[PDB]
């Protein structure tokens, strides 16, 4: 052996050019894909809006025009996914892991117009999903299409242009290049075995896709939450207590996501049509709630701020814990394209606010700020759900800056993931896979 | 509320002994604090988190104690280290300070150097008329002062006031002020004050007669 | 980094005040801000606190608008508005900036100190009396001189020496209070080659009538 | 293997619940050993600064004085090393990545006595060396005591255990716990092979290492430079310029420190004797130079902030570069037990910071700040050296806190390490395990 | 809201000097650069300088040395700008100007209102107000035009009202025009015949610069 | 420096028009910006990097351009749409500004409502005599005023002074002010004002005799 890694340390990092140049044009091409997908997202809510408006008399047709509205763009969604690409539904980032693992197809020529249009349906409509699940499935997709136009060969070259499209996605859809190529390297690469994934490409189609998304979207960001205090050596217990928390529900609600799969199932069958009138009542029932209580439906991002300034009520807050716990379930289990990455941010957020609210009351010589839980329950959910802790906390840091939190951020995401293993839970991604490659045998 | 009871309202040292004094807690508290009041300024942060000094603290003061007891040591105490100290807590709120340790210096004997001074013209247009005696610099603080007004002896109308310790020489100032009108003042001759103090036998004695 | 509390004086009983606490050299925002009290030759006794964005607001256990803190983070300015004003609220009022170590919470830097008398006197400005040597300057190698400040109220005043030039060789002693008004001394002490051959001026400030004195002390003939 | 991934699928993320206690007491011991060698090396150059104090007026005596104070401190070190433990010598991270391959041994009944010492002496000295690279190997060890002590058994304990203590050891050393575990994740982990690494076991080593510094390093930062301005989209071309002159300086500057450690060992041969003499002189050197010029020696971290904020002066900029280049290869080359990672920070803020000069008298439109490039090329020579990028990246981040830099600061890195590659360079950490493998066999 | 307020100008003796001061309000003052910008009498923006938010760098227009000198005074939240040895080019209307960027390409972000800098040797005076009332053989009929003159005031500017601002419709103010080192303008007001000389019609007048106000009642002739 | 010569120094559009206004460099510029201003009112930032409009800017505007010859275009010009537009350049340092566009609005054409005033009562007694005539809402501007007294052309001695463009009906107006002294204005009788516009051949003639 030591006469081989003599041989293999002096040729390390020597990724063949062709794989460099050709991750850089995936990465621009998975920006301005992922640009055009949240823009078209943007633009298609707009409409809803000033729909609403040149309605906004009749109380009960604004309240018609907002469900027939968001269910048609919804049951479109759907409808692309079942007819011409059933493996674009959902999140997409077990199909890409799959794909990693040499075990999934890679259907490019069907998956970016389905995903792509689905997606604008099923987000434009308002439903509690995110753009993460589009955007890393599209930008995988988009990787494996170069390979195929320029017919590159090889193990690596489809690896490596598969993985760096997924982290060019991700960065695109979070403002987030650090967070990007963690993911990659911890979550969604081969995890049982050696790979060539080469992370200098996923690097280069990381810039490049950032670069793309900063000249569409500059001086604005995702999530601004200003600068919050800092956490003294004494309150760090409390962080610890909310990550076990976390840990125990993690496993219950992974229970949920993969048990309404199996429920929602049951109501249509699998047939085409009972399926799309199912989800065009579940898009339908969030274009409702998105108007008479925003907070319950969409992404989430926008009550972030509102919650970490502690601007809700702890009557509020449970309400909005509860009411998106059954949104988020009732669409990404459904089977709509879209991630559960993001709506998982918000649920995080929403939980962390209102045991933040406890201690400040429980401890008024700790002097805290209740945004401070908010930050540290941020991407908590993320660390016992689908078990990617290092990704979570630098994302969140990225997105938020406030790196004064890392030590309470990552007290908080090992207690969710220490007791979500102790609680019997599994990676939700991983599980999902699971499930899928246990019916491609049967 | 906690209470903090700090041992010695008052304690004397000389310069090279080791002063202790303890910040005792009705229940339990961790890691408190101190801060030294010298006279005349706002309090000054000293020791923090039971043990730890503030930057520019000298090395001769420490702090210690858990639970109960907690104590501030200056192990050789200087003349500057003269000053009231609080203790105080805030690992349970609402935080509470002690009720102060005064640290007095003992010095060798200083005897006063007494300074008389006769109304001014302006006081005399006012009215009134203050004579005024200084007593400086001087240890200890047990200082007799005493009027006489042409021979006789006076003790109606006499102000006496005391400086703190000095931070740095550890003397002791007095001020005694016999107020009295214009014509009162102007049908008497010889005013004088007299000190009485330990480094002297006799008496000090200032005077000054109105021409 | 300095604190500068104000606003203090004379107010009737029952009454009320506006102390305000000017901060600078710092990041003022991104700090808990707290009031603590000096009853005279008495112990502390924290007020309040509050956190920069005016959420969290904590109280001694008092009344309702008993005291009520507020800060202006624009301004850089800390204030406190004390009502039903008492007896027991006369005292020297620290305005005080907050921080932790480890974690458990102290007081960082304090400031001079504003002072509050709760009384129904009338606010009266000092006269200043000068004090040199009667017609005997018996000139040893020093001389001592001083000023006389009768009459004010309420406490303090400040008593310097040619602005501060004359640090060493000064003792201000203790108001005594006759008459509901403050009477003290200052006593420097010069080098005789120093007088009257240079300039002693005596520097008296009564903030509380906003009122300031710059006598010189002239030598009897 | 469809129905092999399924079942592993099913298990993953079921690290023994013995690894992760061992992780956590691994951590807290690593630690303690990281400040106390801190508190060691700065109380060190306390005594050796009030020194010069009692020397301040005999000048003769002043420089005399400067040079034996340290030169005693240096060949202890030496001698430390030559006589006891011979692989803790340089860095040490090349020995830790070895000992992931099972191809070097722990000899940590040696190592930890040795290398604690060691370093206290070359870096209490004034040597231009970092603490990181004794906090690496000393965490590593001290991995490995509680493996043997506690008698686990496995590739999973024996490889976690190992990796815990060397990310917790790179955490201690910069209070930046998240740029420790990407050390072990990127550089330091089995390059061409699958491993057992627990991630989770290095997050709490990591972790309870992280809290030991803060109980006695609060209140003060390592570095300290503010918050910088922002970096237009229209600038960034003139970043990925800063990092293809980083991509081919790197590698020339790796060639010289392996260079130079034949030219050192040609002088003393060996002899542990002459080395230890040849170790007096570049210890005495940096005390000498710690006083007649305090940039030129030292790890670098105090003319850091200095060097962003634009105070020094072009001239002093290109000086400093040179002396620290020559200070830095003396020291580490020489063979003195301490790391080159934290001096090659200092070579790139300074050579950052004279780039950034020299751009914002060339584009008044684009309304520059010379310490934006100090920021981004603090990192490239660790991306154009070391090669790895991302670590640098996300722990240059951790200590300057100015996150709206991550898009200059990713682009530089890119270009450094692509320029590099390009230009036939390797990495230095593995460039130097491979030749220590090298030597290691055709002794046969 | 976000507002530069800037102040300081007026007039100035040839040769002399002055200093104007911007207030800012409504941000963080810091982060910014700010700049300064001038508009002379009738002709485009010309560009002075600007400064960063540490003033370790401060870059002007090509135009001579100690002319301008930039500063700021970020605990105040103000910016500064000298003028000195000022020629009769430098009056102007001088505008205070917070920098920023898309691209990367800077901008002016937002403007403040001004502050105007005349530079003559003429004095500083007063202005004289004169009715104009329709001569005796007016045109009796509905709308009448009424007028008050303002003649020989310097420097600019006056202030010309109607009824406390009461009668705002129909009024014409009309520029001043200079003329041996003062300056004239006349003012016109419209108004219906059932009015005027029904009501009474007054002109007031404001010449700050001199301390002048005065108010012109408007009444008919002989 | 980079000089930009904005093309259409002046020009006039009726609302519902499309107006396409224009700035060129002697050397290459990068993302111009436009900047619009209201006499009275400070300078507004309405487009940056050659298209994007800032918030508030109604999406009628839209800028284009590259190298050399950017452009802004209002499609449907409105009424509160009436400035001045600068085009400003940073891509090269110093910065550029451009010479500026107004842009007026166009109407109806209108004849002038004229006035003739005497002197007043109070003028005369200073020894000073201005004859003040009027003209008022009138569209185009260019407009001739005619001095004539007893009869006779005057060409010296008067002062004409134009309005900017109306704010409500768009108009216009003008001020003509022959100023002589007291002496001379007795020496004559009558004192008529002649304007020649465009709307008609025969000029309005107002006047007034001193009787
Ligand atoms: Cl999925
Ligand atoms: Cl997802
Ligand atoms: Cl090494
Ligand atoms: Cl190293």
């Amino acid at each position: 052996r030591r006469r081989q890694l003599i041989r293999q340390l002096l040729e390390r990092d020597k990724t063949p050019l062709a794989i460099l140049f050709m991750a850089a044009v995936v990465g621009t091409l998975v920006g301005l894909a992922a640009v055009a997908f949240d823009k078209g997202v943007a633009w298609l809510q707009n409409q809803r809006m000033g729909a609403l408006v040149h309605t906004a008399d009749n109380y009960p047709l604004l309240l018609t025009v907002a469900f027939l509205a968001s269910a048609v763009l919804a049951m479109f969604g759907y409808f692309l996914v079942r007819k011409y690409a059933p493996e674009a539904g959902g999140s997409g980032i077990p199909e890409i892991e799959g794909a990693l693992e040499d075990q999934r197809p890679v259907r490019w020529w069907r998956v970016l117009p389905v995903k792509f249009f689905g997606g604008l349906g099923t987000l434009g409509g308002g439903m509690v999903l995110g753009r993460e699940g589009p955007t890393v499935q599209i930008g995988g997709n988009i990787g494996r299409m170069v390979l195929d136009i320029f017919r590159l060969k090889g193990d690596e070259a489809r690896h490596t242009l598969l993985a760096t499209g997924a982290a060019a996605g991700l960065a695109a859809a979070f403002n987030a290049p650090a967070a990007g190529i963690l993911f990659i390297i911890e979550e969604m690469r081969p995890q049982f075995r050696y790979t060539l994934i080469s992370i200098k490409a996923v690097f280069i189609g990381v810039i490049m896709s950032t670069i793309m998304y900063r000249i569409f979207n500059h001086e604005v960001a995702l999530i601004d939450v200003g600068k919050l205090s800092d956490a003294p050596l004494n309150t760090l217990w409390l962080y610890l207590i909310l990550g076990i928390i976390f840990g125990i529900f993690g496993p219950i609600f992974n229970k949920w996501v993969l048990g309404m799969q199996d429920l929602l199932h049951r109501v249509h069958g699998g047939n085409i049509t009972k399926w799309v009138l199912m989800g065009g009542a579940i898009g339908g029932l969030c274009g409702l709630l998105g108007f008479v209580a925003p907070a319950t439906s969409g992404g989430g991002f926008n009550l972030i701020p509102i919650a970490t300034a502690g601007n809700f009520s702890m009557g509020m807050l449970v309400f909005i814990f509860v009411a998106r716990v059954i949104t988020t379930l009732l669409c990404f289990s459904s089977g709509a394209p879209g991630g559960i990455f993001a709506p998982m941010l918000a649920l995080g957020t929403v939980l962390g606010t209102a045991f933040g609210m406890v201690a400040v009351e429980l401890f008024p010589q700790y002097h805290l700020e209740a945004g401070t839980f908010a930050i540290a329950g941020m991407g908590a959910l993320l660390a016992a759900s689908i078990r990617a802790p290092l990704t979570g906390i630098i994302l969140v840091l990225e997105m938020t800056d406030n790196y004064q939190l890392i030590l309470p951020m990552i007290i908080t995401g090992l207690g969710a993931t220490l007791l979500a293993q102790f609680t019997g839970g599994k990676p939700l991604y991983s599980a999902i896979l699971a499930r899928t490659l246990a019916k491609q045998e049967a | 509320d906690i209470v903090l009871t700090q041992s010695p309202a008052i304690m004397s040292a000389a310069p090279g002994d080791k002063v202790t004094m303890t910040c005792s807690a009705s229940s339990s508290v961790s890691y408190i604090h101190w801060y030294q009041q010298k006279s005349g300024t706002s309090p000054k942060r000293w020791i923090y988190d039971t043990s730890k000094l503030t930057s520019g603290v000298p090395v001769r003061f420490s702090g210690s104690g858990s639970g109960t007891s907690y104590s501030l040591t200056i192990n050789t105490m200087e003349a500057e280290d003269a000053a009231t100290y609080y203790c105080q807590q805030w690992s349970s709120h609402p935080q509470t300070f002690g009720g102060g340790t005064k640290l007095e210096i003992l010095r060798a004997d200083a005897a006063p150097t007494v300074s008389i001074f006769p109304p001014s013209s302006e006081q005399l247009t006012s009215g009134g008329a203050s004579v005024v005696c200084f007593l400086n610099n001087f240890y200890p603080k047990d200082i007799n002062v005493k009027w006489k007004i042409d021979g006789s002896e006076r003790q109606n109308g006499v102000l006496n006031s005391w400086t703190d310790q000095d931070s740095k020489d550890s003397t002791y100032s007095m001020s005694s002020t016999l107020t009295l009108t214009k014509d009162e003042y102007e049908r008497h001759n010889s005013y004088t004050c007299e000190a009485t103090h330990k480094t002297s036998t006799s008496p000090i004695v200032k005077s000054f007669n109105r021409a | 980094v300095r604190l500068l509390e104000s606003g203090g004086g004379l107010v009737q009983p029952g009454g009320s005040l506006k102390l305000s606490c000017a901060a600078s050299g710092f990041d003022y925002s991104r700090y808990w801000m707290s009031w603590v009290r000096q009853a005279p030759g008495k112990g502390l006794k924290w007020i309040g606190e509050i956190n920069p964005v005016s959420s969290t607001i904590n109280y001694t256990p008092s009344l309702k608008d008993k005291f009520i803190i507020s800060r202006d983070n624009a301004k850089d300015t800390l204030y406190l508005q004390i009502s039903k004003v008492r007896s027991e609220d006369t005292a020297l009022y620290y305005c005080a900036r907050l921080y932790y170590g480890y974690g458990y919470w102290y007081f960082d830097v304090w400031g001079a100190g504003t002072t509050v008398t709760v009384s129904s006197a009338k606010t009266t400005p000092p006269s200043v009396y000068p004090l040199a040597p009667g017609s005997a300057a018996a000139a040893a190698s020093m001389v001592t001189l001083g000023c006389l400040v009768k009459g004010y109220f309420p406490e303090p005043v400040t008593v310097t020496w040619n602005s501060g030039s004359l640090a060493a060789g000064v003792h201000t002693f203790p108001a005594v209070l006759q008459a509901a008004l403050y009477t003290l001394s200052s006593s420097v002490t010069v080098p005789s080659s120093s007088w009257p051959s240079e300039t002693v001026t005596c520097n008296v400030a009564h903030p509380a009538s906003s009122t300031k004195v710059d006598k010189k002390i002239v030598p009897r003939a």
